[PDB]
């Protein structure tokens, strides 16, 4: 009953902004840490960025450091990944990610179905 | 001084189930984050006060079954005839749990990522439990009272059991479903739990003697607390919440 719809990505030329969207059903946005996740080509899954519960504290990857901002809107119940400097390099499928996390089993990964970002140099 | 030589071998195999069914568990995760070579979901605070709980557990087993000094102790307090609580599978478990922990940890360390350091509550909860063995430890020694030392580390690995099951079972309910409900491994919990109890039994007829289950309460309450979380977890899952 917890859906997770990607929307934004595309085509864009190096150096261009894109602002991905990530629309969230069955649980509240805000009291939850968020996470952005891609995978490219032949690569693995590899996490970007998350936003912490009730506050508005935020960490990144060092590939995406400085250029990528990741965001929420409570009053859409959607987090945005502000794509910015972008580079062909960050061609890849890019997830929205919310997680339900285990004391001792496993943590149970809630996945998007996708969208791609192509960056054409 | 094992009586009989059939339980003698049953003690041995149950006692190799018990560490079968456990320390094969701490795997899973290991594979898991070697193949992602990132650690963003695992709990940092739970493996390091699972590395403490492995630590109390592993003082207390490997210095029962190694010291002749602590077993002359052992001798003393508990009965002259009195068997040893302490299998070679429980220290190989303990030796084992500990490794693995301590690989979970360089895992965290060389893969990590994400928005986790997690080390507050936790982290605090660790200074206030080896700063109490401490204490415990300058009380033992200016007598040698080592037995009394490695009964209040194995008090702590009890302790930490319980920092194991109740969050987790309290995550269960504060929420709703089971989410994470791991068949596999919660059998094989249940299975070590019930092994380690049988364990202590096949002890007690051999020698006709209930004074183990007090000279190793830790192994005791360890077992019984297993046993009945997870029958709170299987009893959260198949009836109280399914989904
Ligand atoms: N058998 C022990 C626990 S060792 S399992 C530790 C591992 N990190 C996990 O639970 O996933 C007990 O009696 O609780």
């Amino acid at each position: 009953q917890v859906q997770l719809v990607e929307s934004g990505g595309g085509l864009v030329q190096a150096g261009g902004s894109l602002r991905l969207s990530c629309a969230a059903s069955g649980f509240p946005v805000y009291r939850n840490r968020m996470h952005w996740y891609r995978q490219a080509p032949g690569k693995e899954r590899e996490w970007v960025a998350a936003i912490e519960s009730a506050g508005q504290e935020t960490h990144y990857a060092d590939s995406v450091k400085g250029r990528f901002t990741i965001s929420r809107d409570n009053a859409k119940n959607t987090v945005y990944l502000q794509m910015n400097s972008l580079k062909p390099e960050d061609t890849a499928v890019y997830y929205c990610n919310v997680k339900d996390e285990g004391w001792y089993w496993q943590t149970y990964d809630y996945w998007g179905q996708g969208t791609q970002v192509t960056v054409s140099a | 001084s094992w009586n009989s030589i059939p339980l003698e071998i049953s003690y041995e195999i149950v006692g190799w189930i018990a560490f079968a069914s456990w320390s094969i568990s701490f795997y899973p995760q290991l594979i898991l984050n070697f193949r992602r070579r990132s650690v963003v979901g695992l709990n940092f605070d739970f493996v390091m006060l699972n590395l403490t709980k492995h630590s109390s557990y592993m003082i207390y087993n490997v210095c029962l079954y190694f010291s002749p000094v602590i077993q002359k102790q052992y001798f003393d307090t508990y009965g002259d005839k009195e068997m040893i609580p302490v299998a070679a599978n429980d220290v190989a478990f303990s030796i084992h749990a500990v490794v693995m922990t301590a690989v979970t940890l360089f895992q965290i360390f060389i893969y990590e990522r994400g928005p986790q350091k997690v080390s507050r509550l936790a982290i605090g909860i660790v200074v206030v439990v080896w700063g109490f063995a401490a204490i415990c430890f300058f009380i033992a020694l200016p007598t040698h009272s080592w037995l009394w030392l490695i009964s209040i580390f194995n008090s702590i690995q009890v302790f930490m059991t319980c920092v194991k099951y109740i969050p987790q079972a309290k995550m269960n309910f504060t929420r709703k479903s089971t989410v994470g409900w791991s068949i596999g491994n919660i059998l094989l919990d249940f299975t070590g739990g019930l092994a380690n109890y049988l364990q202590m039994v096949i002890q007690s007829i051999d020698q006709n003697s209930w004074k183990n289950f007090y000279g190793n309460m830790g192994k005791t309450l360890l077992s019984l607390i297993s046993i009945f979380f997870d029958i709170l977890f299987m009893f959260q899952h198949y009836v109280l919440y399914p989904e």
